[PDB]
């Protein structure tokens, strides 16, 4: 497991440039943005909605705690 | 006979200049066989897109028919006096040269002449040539070497008319109209891009009186390249199934001017070239050849000076296993910079001695002498004397190198090209990062 005899591969031609002769950060507000849009629109339906009911729980576990703390007219 | 004294016995190349614009030059010593040779300041560089490969199609189709010989014909001329004709078109020059006896001398520049301003590029011809020239690319493509130095030309020169290949892709080879093969003959075979050499026993008043005689109906008295870019880059052909790994790192050196090129060619002398079958291996005083021939790192290396007008590609060329680029690499990023950082003088004086046997050497024959006869006067503007050459080396000097290697190597952004089993090349950014050294 080390450089030089990992896989074979044919007929792959990759291109790439110095570090030197292109931009660090090519239009990274231009593309960035509708690319961080495109993968929360992706991730957000099965992201949040196990979040928002542990919401819901924590507020109705509080409110129902200090519900009871209160006297219960007796 | 102290060299110095042959050195200045050397004929020297008279130069003459028609009105037209070729310029005729000759160079007589003894010999009863000469090599007279036009060459054109055409090629791949001026091409287009579209026109990329009109060069090596008129190459083609220059000696298999002219006018006034029809076909074939022109070919007897040539074998019936047991002339050799031949022809080579690099990226920036063109030359059609034929070898022929001294007698034959005044024949033999009027088959030139017909080959070069009154060609035929009949039709069926170009039909028959375009098959050969797709089989051709194929060839090529079989040759590692040449694709290798191919790809390191395109990822060098990016976006310039510099990396076309010299053949043209095969899509184009394809339409290539006779139309556009008249219309490169007619704006890249002018006069003035013309240069007569003749090396051996010629004459040059003789050569003055055949050319003026042979070249006046000569186009008499504008795309003329531009200036390129160095884009510091690699291209990865990753094929396992290839047996060797040809490898060639390159950066911007000097052109024809800039005579930056005579220390940077004794630097190039100090690394060397060596492959499997060579001499001492071990004890060669190049410590990367020493190395690989120790370790078996190799099966060839070579170092190379592809210099064009405005710039040049200058650089190292390796042939090895797929087991040893990595430490192929090392060893040569790290000569490039020990010549860089400190030289000594016995290194500079082996280059020396080694560059100056290069020119001699390869200035032997009548062949090699008109072909840098029209070379020199092609790029140089002149064809520079063997003693200049000598006084060029004499004043290069430890300092000199290690100065001009810094100018040139020391952190710079090389272009890369691998082809086979080449996943064991080391990462861009790794190769940058051995272009600087931190102890330094
Ligand atoms: C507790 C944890 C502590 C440690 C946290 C960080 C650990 C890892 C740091 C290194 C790392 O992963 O770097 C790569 C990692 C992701 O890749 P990248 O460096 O952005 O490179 C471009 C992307 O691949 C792809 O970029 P893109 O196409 O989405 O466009 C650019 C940009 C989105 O474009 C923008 O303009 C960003 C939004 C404004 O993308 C981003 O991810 C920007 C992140 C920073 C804002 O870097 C970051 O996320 C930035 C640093 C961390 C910021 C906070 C993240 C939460
Ligand atoms: C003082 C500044 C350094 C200096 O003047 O010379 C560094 C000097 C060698 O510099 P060089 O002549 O450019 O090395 C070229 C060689 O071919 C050796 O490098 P290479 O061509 O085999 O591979 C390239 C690369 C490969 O990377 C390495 O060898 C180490 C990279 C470490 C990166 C950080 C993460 C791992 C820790 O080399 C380096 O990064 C530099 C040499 C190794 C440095 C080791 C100490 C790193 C401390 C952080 O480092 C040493 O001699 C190591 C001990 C002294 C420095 C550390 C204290
Ligand atoms: C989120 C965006 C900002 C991230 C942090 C930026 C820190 C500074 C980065 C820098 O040095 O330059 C950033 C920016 C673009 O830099 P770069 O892509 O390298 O192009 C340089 C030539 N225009 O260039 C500049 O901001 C101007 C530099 C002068
Ligand atoms: C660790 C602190 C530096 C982190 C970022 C840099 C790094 O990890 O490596 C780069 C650094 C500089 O040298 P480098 O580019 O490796 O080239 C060596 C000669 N070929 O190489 C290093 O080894 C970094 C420390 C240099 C001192």
């Amino acid at each position: 497991r080390e450089f030089g005899h990992l896989t074979r591969m044919r007929h792959v031609i990759t291109y790439s440039l110095s570090p030197f002769e292109q931009r660090a950060f090519p239009h990274y507000f231009t593309k960035g943005i509708p690319n961080v849009l495109r993968r929360t629109r992706a991730c957000i339906l099965r992201v949040a909605p196990p979040f928002v009911v542990f919401y819901l729980v924590y507020t109705w576990g509080t409110q129902e705690f200090e519900k009871s703390k209160r006297k219960n007219p007796a | 006979a102290t060299y110095a004294q042959a050195l200045q016995s050397v004929p020297e190349t008279q130069v003459s200049q028609l009105d037209n614009g070729l310029r005729v030059a000759s160079e007589q010593s003894s010999q009863p066989t000469c090599t007279v040779g036009v060459w054109i300041d055409a090629g791949s560089r001026y091409e287009n897109e579209k026109n990329n490969g009109a060069g090596y199609f008129v190459e083609h189709l220059a000696f298999k028919g002219t006018k006034n010989r029809p076909g074939s014909a022109l070919e007897k001329e040539v074998e019936s006096m047991g002339a050799h004709l031949n022809a080579y078109s690099t990226r920036e020059h063109t030359a059609y040269y034929i070898k022929a006896l001294s007698k034959d001398l005044p024949k033999a520049v009027e088959l030139l002449a017909d080959i070069v301003q009154n060609c035929s590029l009949e039709d069926s011809q170009i039909e028959k040539e375009r098959d050969v020239i797709l089989q051709e690319l194929q060839e090529n493509d079989s040759s590692m070497r040449d694709v290798v130095f191919d790809y390191l030309h395109a990822t060098a020169f990016q976006g310039t008319p510099l990396a076309q290949s010299v053949e043209g892709p095969s899509e184009n080879v394809r339409k290539l109209s006779r139309a556009d093969l008249t219309e490169y003959v007619s704006q890249h075979y002018k006069a003035p891009r013309m240069v007569l050499a003749a090396a051996g026993g010629v004459e040059h008043r003789q050569l003055l009186d055949l050319a003026q005689k042979h070249f006046s109906s000569l186009s008499g008295t504008v795309p003329a390249f531009t200036p390129c870019r160095f884009t510091g880059s690699e291209i990865r052909h990753r094929d396992d199934a290839l047996p060797l790994a040809h490898v060639a790192i390159a950066v911007e050196g000097p052109g024809w001017a800039n005579p930056d090129n005579v220390p940077l060619q004794v630097a190039n002398a100090i690394i060397g070239h060596y492959d499997s079958t060579y001499g001492g291996g071990t004890h060669m005083s190049s410590t990367l050849a020493s190395v690989a021939a120790t370790r078996k790192l190799c099966q060839s290396f070579q170092t190379f000076n592809i210099c064009y007008a405005e710039t040049g590609l200058l650089g190292a060329h390796f042939v090895c296993d797929n087991m040893s680029i990595d430490d192929m690499m090392f060893f040569l990023q790290g000569q490039w910079m020990r010549l860089c950082t400190s030289a000594t003088e016995s290194e500079v004086v082996r280059g020396k001695n080694i560059l100056r046997n290069a020119l001699v050497s390869h200035l032997d024959g009548t062949t090699p002498v008109c072909e840098d006869i029209g070379r020199s006067l092609l790029t140089y503007g002149r064809r520079i004397p063997l003693a200049e050459w000598e006084s060029r080396i004499a004043e290069v000097d430890a300092s000199v190198v290690r100065e001009v290697c810094s100018k040139y190597f020391y952190d710079q952004c090389p272009a890369v090209a691998g082809l086979g089993p080449i996943e064991q090349l080391p990462d861009y950014n790794r190769i940058r990062s051995g272009m600087f050294w931190l102890r330094f």
